């Protein structure tokens, strides 16, 4: 949790974004960012930023479509061609989409990234 | 600090070897020897620099006369024989604290002022602390 | 694997390279049998008056080219979409579009079929094929055998964003056990386009010395 | 001493149970104690053992004090990745290890325990 | 520079050259050699000069005419020694009919017809007595 | 001779020419049925007015090229490793390097196959030619037969060392029984770019006379 | 063991660098000097060196592998290119490796060269 991957990636406003009464708003830095970066992507979709008009991801205009091979090749085809527009600090390195085993309607994706620039992994978990 | 030029040799020729293994370590790592006091005299001038340039000098001490090799290296080991008297005319050092009052002479130039003259009744360890807190 | 069932070949049309403006999609009857990606590199080769040693240098990487072969067919009793209506379809992609003032630009893809790491084909076509047989006596065309030739054009916002993780302006490394900073500064210039010098590393990460690094110590090399 | 031996004859009799079996093992630190439990193990089983001398200053925290591991849970991962595309015959020796420093010991206090007809320790 | 430990360790000794093994011309060289010390076989075969050296000494007329056999281009040869002692510098006429009488006897004669394999013999031996033999 | 096992053609690609840095290795899931080689070298034939003698004097040795094919697959239940894993790791042997702005440096090698004193063929891709059939109904492709095309790029460090070893800039020669200095200076023209005249290599050896070598004697021959 | 040699190729400093009270250093010439130039690259290991990064034979990147008819024959492959950079006065002609008769692991590589520019015979052992 060091001061160097801060130089690489930026501090920004976490996307929680819970403001305290000690050091203002609460800032995600470098390793950090990147994740969250990611997280406001997902959570958004596209059409509902104020002026940047198509940003976020858009899978909401494929759902309640069943779930085949074509359907999961389609999402990591559009979960990958999206990172690399709307993320230039975090390569994508694997996309594992599959069903669940408990609910056969709902489908979980799961994307493995590393940062760019750096192989540095991350201690333990937090902020 | 310090880190030895024996080091980054190539280990084939056998400096961070076990020690007198083979014969020819030991006219080698005599080799390396005054060169690499030459280098550790460059290292510890630099840290010296804080008290080379004070202004409130106490000491006789000048350029510096410490061992290259940490205690625990197989540097030290080579040269155990002779460490003692390496390090004792190491301590040369305090003959050639004349240039001592060189520098004082000139950090006095700072205020305006030259050191004294040397005179012939000095008693000359108890005429430079007199010139040393005059500075 | 979860089903068994054709995925088909789609071409979706977009008006411009970025691939927001949708210009309508066509989805083939039959999928072609074979597809064919023709890729291309000029290379030059250096002369010389003083020296006889071969070394051609690179000029250009040209763009992939994609071959594909449709049918179309009204013959048959299972398929009752006419011809009329799918060439017409398949005409207005490989069309001047009268807002861009350009061609359209082109998107095929079907399955799982990645097209070397993409999952789309985007790019223009080329070329375009239409060999009418075995007409009705009414005129109507029932067998039809377009061959697509497409020329890659990519978007630039994509292609912008693979040179950053190839070659990122700023590294981090990780240090191991008694690795010199001669040493590691030569292993930047494996992704720096020309490495950091020994003492322009040391300068950077504010070292107190050449070799004045921890083994687990991070350093950063920018350029 | 011998209570690394105790422990070694345990488990190289543990891989007697059942056909396939092998079993890597740590080796003690200190390398007057590693020269003693190699020539004093005297199990009748000793093919089915090996033993990789240092212990691997991973990159864990307590990049400044990484944990001190033992180095046998990485040679089960190339051990596993060597048979993957080289099959079985091929020597899990000579790759690369992924999240360590360096040995907690060095290299050239262990150039004892290699022994070309004596037991040797893999290094 | 650790020898017995895994790595690439540079040794002094020569291994040999791959043989073609021509069969229908190969030599001995029935001649004074220093040492003798094979005590198994009759004739043996040699293979290089540094294997020689160590099979049959050094310093003498007969090992410069392997040397010079192995620089023109020849790959194998067998030496059948004679177990008489090693001339003088200069051979006396004594000491000559102790060599042609070496060559009539039985002790050469068997090692030669009973290996089978050797198309050619030479001495190089024959031109130490080209010095003061009368 | 020692076992019986295949070798397999693996294409390593480099970042630069040397060969020190590493891009990632491709090996072949089959090898290659055939593989040629074609050299080419340009004579320009030399016209002239007066006289008639056909007399071609030489422009340029062009690079070599060498042209192998692939198959990949997945149909068979021996293979299970797909195709776009491995056309992606192809195609990013035959690309554009973002560290350095060229192509990669490719080093096809397999087994005790010497490319002419070579033991890999160093060069980069000139072409590549995907063509897929026999797609699953999935449409992940089941058979793909590339057909690469190469051109030959060596390092120039080699190179530069081979020049040397056959015209060097000095000469050793031993005399042998009565050729004279007249002789001996003609056979120094095999190695030394126009043979060093007999005066000047009687000079540059301090001969006491034009006749006076022994013929155990060495000569040295500069240039 | 004449001077003649040494003007081809130089002197320089003997690989065990054993120093004497007469002399000085002692001095490998010319003949010998390019055999012990073999002596040094054959022994340092690449990245050892303190500069000059690449520096010597890697022959430790492939061993513990199997002797088969394939590593044989990329140890030629390497051992013929690596004296090429890094030997220039020395032409390689034969590279015979196999494995000894003795002991079945270790195998003897075998390196045949010439000097460039002079075909001299050593007349005997020395230096």
């Amino acid at each position: 949790e060091n001061q160097i991957l801060t130089q690489l990636y930026g501090r920004g406003w976490a996307f929680p974004p819970v403001f305290s009464l000690e050091k203002g708003v609460e800032m995600a830095e470098g390793a950090e960012d990147v994740r969250q970066s990611l997280q406001i992507l997902f959570s958004t979709e596209p059409g509902e930023r104020l002026m940047r008009e198509n940003y976020g991801c858009g899978l909401n205009d494929f759902m309640f479509e069943n779930i085949r091979n074509e359907l999961i090749a389609e999402i990591e085809s559009h979960i990958h061609d999206n990172v690399l527009r709307y993320e230039p600090r975090a390569d994508m390195t694997d996309i594992q989409v599959r069903q669940s085993p408990g609910m056969g309607n709902t489908l979980q994706v799961q994307v493995m990234y590393r940062l760019r620039g750096s192989d540095i992994n991350q201690q333990i978990q937090g902020v | 600090s310090y880190y030895p030029v024996s080091d980054t040799l190539p280990p084939c020729y056998g400096l961070q070897h076990s020690l007198s293994e083979s014969e020819h370590l030991l006219p080698l790592h005599q080799f390396m020897l005054p060169f690499e006091q030459l280098l550790a005299c460059g290292c510890q001038q630099i840290a010296m620099l804080p008290r080379l340039l004070a202004f409130q000098r106490e000491g006789y001490e000048v350029w510096g006369d410490q061992w290259p090799f940490k205690s625990g290296s197989v540097n030290d080991d080579a040269h155990q024989d002779y460490a003692p008297a390496l390090k004792d005319l190491l301590g040369q050092i305090a003959l050639d604290s004349d240039h001592e009052l060189d520098i004082i002479n000139y950090l006095l130039g700072y205020f305006g002022t030259q050191r004294a003259p040397r005179t012939f009744t000095t008693q000359l360890d108890d005429f430079r602390a007199v010139q040393q807190g005059y500075l | 694997l979860i089903e068994r069932g054709l995925a088909k070949l789609t071409i979706n049309a977009y008006k411009d390279r970025e691939g927001k403006i949708r210009a309508g999609t066509l989805q083939a009857m039959y999928n072609p049998d074979s597809l064919q990606l023709d890729y291309q590199t000029d290379y030059q080769q250096s002369q010389a008056i003083n020296s006889e040693k071969q070394s051609s240098i690179y000029v250009q990487a040209k763009p992939a080219g994609l071959s594909l072969e449709l049918i179309f067919d009204a013959t048959m009793p299972g398929n009752k979409t006419p011809i009329e209506e799918q060439l017409m379809q398949l005409k207005q992609l490989c069309s001047v579009d009268a807002t861009s003032n350009e061609t359209r630009f082109l998107q095929v893809k079907w399955g799982k079929m990645r097209w070397e790491s993409r999952g789309y084909f985007a790019g223009r076509a080329k070329s375009l094929s239409v060999n009418y047989t075995l007409f009705d006596r009414d005129a109507t065309p029932l067998r039809v055998r377009v061959i697509l030739a497409l020329v890659a054009d990519e978007s630039l916002v994509l292609q912008e964003t693979e040179q950053n993780l190839q070659s990122p302006a700023k590294i981090a490394l990780r240090i191991q056990d008694g690795v010199s900073l001669a040493l590691m500064a030569a292993s930047t210039a494996s992704t720096l386009s020309g490495g950091v010098d020994y003492l322009t590393l040391a300068w950077q990460n504010g070292l107190d010395n050449l070799n004045g690094f921890v083994p687990g110590e991070i350093l950063q090399a920018t350029r | 001493v011998s209570l690394w031996s105790q422990g070694w004859e345990a488990l190289l009799q543990l891989s007697q149970v059942r056909p396939n079996l092998f079993v890597l093992l740590d080796a003690p630190d200190n390398v007057e104690q590693a020269q003693k439990c190699m020539t004093t193990l005297s199990s009748d089983y000793r093919q089915w053992g090996a033993a990789y001398w240092p212990r691997l200053e991973t990159t864990y925290q307590k990049i400044f004090q990484g944990t001190v591991l033992s180095p046998t849970a990485a040679v089960a991962a190339v051990i596993q990745r060597t048979d993957n595309d080289a099959g079985v015959w091929k020597a899990p020796a000579n790759i690369a290890l992924s999240q360590v420093i360096r040995p907690v010991k060095s290299y050239l206090q262990g150039s004892v325990l290699f022994n070309s007809s004596g037991t040797s320790l893999n290094v | 520079m650790e020898r017995l430990q895994p790595g690439v360790t540079l040794t002094e000794s020569i291994i040999t050259m791959g043989q073609q093994e021509i069969p229908s011309a190969v030599p001995v060289f029935i001649g004074y050699t220093v040492r003798y010390p094979e005590q198994s076989e009759a004739s043996v075969r040699i293979d290089s000069l540094a294997e020689y050296t160590s099979l049959f000494g050094d310093d003498h007329v007969m090992m410069f005419a392997v040397r010079h056999y192995f620089d023109n281009g020849g790959q194998q040869a067998f030496v059948l020694p004679l177990k008489d002692n090693m001339p003088s510098v200069e051979m006396t006429t004594a000491e000559a009919e102790n060599l042609i009488a070496a060559l009539r006897s039985a002790t050469v004669s068997e090692a030669i017809g009973g290996h089978s394999q050797i198309t050619l013999i030479l001495v190089p031996d024959m031109a130490r007595l080209n010095d003061s033999d009368i």
